[PDB]
């Protein structure tokens, strides 16, 4: 990972600072509040 | 709190030398002056 | 570090970040070059026996 | 995505008390740490993840490859879920424990 970052193959001695290189891609949610507030839909399709 | 927020890729890393050796630096400074 | 300060993690943000490139390598190491010289000014300064 | 907040982190059980009519929850940054569930109202809080990088502790190439890891003021007994090292390859574990 430091000859990564550093973008060449000897590193000489010291202290360095990587970057992170690592991943681990993940899912995703979605909450929003619930439905309920339906509408009169039934009313206007079902009728007599 | 003073560093919490600021993880956003800032850190405040401490100094090499801790301020009990500096102590010893300045004691050592006080004893060889009066000697 | 640019990778979280810039904008935090996501993968399309550094993949964009990568064409300017760079300027967070010349920023980081501008920083740190700033660190070593704080600690040899604290070194020369009181270590001197 | 929570009420129309856009943002990515993970999310842990809080202990910060809000009003009844409060909803978000900003820091010094001015950004978004503390989201209410809409459906469930308790509070949740955000943390980042994915610490950004480590210091490495390496001799020159010349002698040896084998190299120590640094590890930014974390206390170490999280720290294989600090790094979350479960995903890691076994090369990275030798290195968390
Ligand atoms: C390895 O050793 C050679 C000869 O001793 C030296 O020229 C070179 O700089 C060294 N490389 C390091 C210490 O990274
Ligand atoms: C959503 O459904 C759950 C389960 O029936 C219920 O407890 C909750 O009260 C509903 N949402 C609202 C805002 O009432
Ligand atoms: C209308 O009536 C039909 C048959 O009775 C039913 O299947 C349906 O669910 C009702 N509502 C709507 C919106 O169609
Ligand atoms: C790290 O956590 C353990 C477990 O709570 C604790 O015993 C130890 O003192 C902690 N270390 C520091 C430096 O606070």
């Amino acid at each position: 990972e430091t000859k990564c970052t550093l973008k060449s193959f000897t590193v000489e001695k010291g202290i360095y600072q990587t970057s992170n290189f690592r991943v681990q891609p993940t899912e995703s949610i979605v909450r929003f509040p619930n439905i309920t507030n339906l509408c009169p839909f039934d009313e206007v399709f079902n009728a007599t | 709190l003073i560093c919490a927020q600021k993880f956003k890729g800032l850190t405040v890393l401490p100094p090499l030398l801790t301020d009990e050796m500096i102590a010893q630096y300045t004691s050592a400074l006080l004893a060889g002056t009066i000697t | 570090d640019c990778t979280m300060y810039i904008c935090g993690d996501s993968t399309e943000c550094s993949n964009l970040l990568l064409q300017y490139g760079s300027f967070c390598t010349q920023l980081k190491r501008a920083l740190t070059g700033i660190a070593v010289e704080q600690d040899k000014n604290t070194q020369e300064v009181f270590a001197q026996v | 995505n929570f009420n129309g907040l856009k943002g990515t982190g993970v999310l842990t059980e809080s202990n910060k008390k809000f009003l009844p009519f409060q909803q978000f929850g900003r820091d010094i940054a001015d950004t978004t740490d503390a989201v209410r569930d809409p459906q469930t109202l308790e509070i949740l809080d955000i943390t980042p993840c994915s610490f950004g990088g480590v210091s490495v502790i390496t001799p020159g190439t010349n002698t040896s490859n084998q190299v120590a890891v640094l590890y930014q003021g974390v206390n170490c007994t999280e720290v294989p879920v600090a790094i979350h090292a479960d995903q890691l390859t076994p090369t990275w574990r030798v290195y968390s424990t």
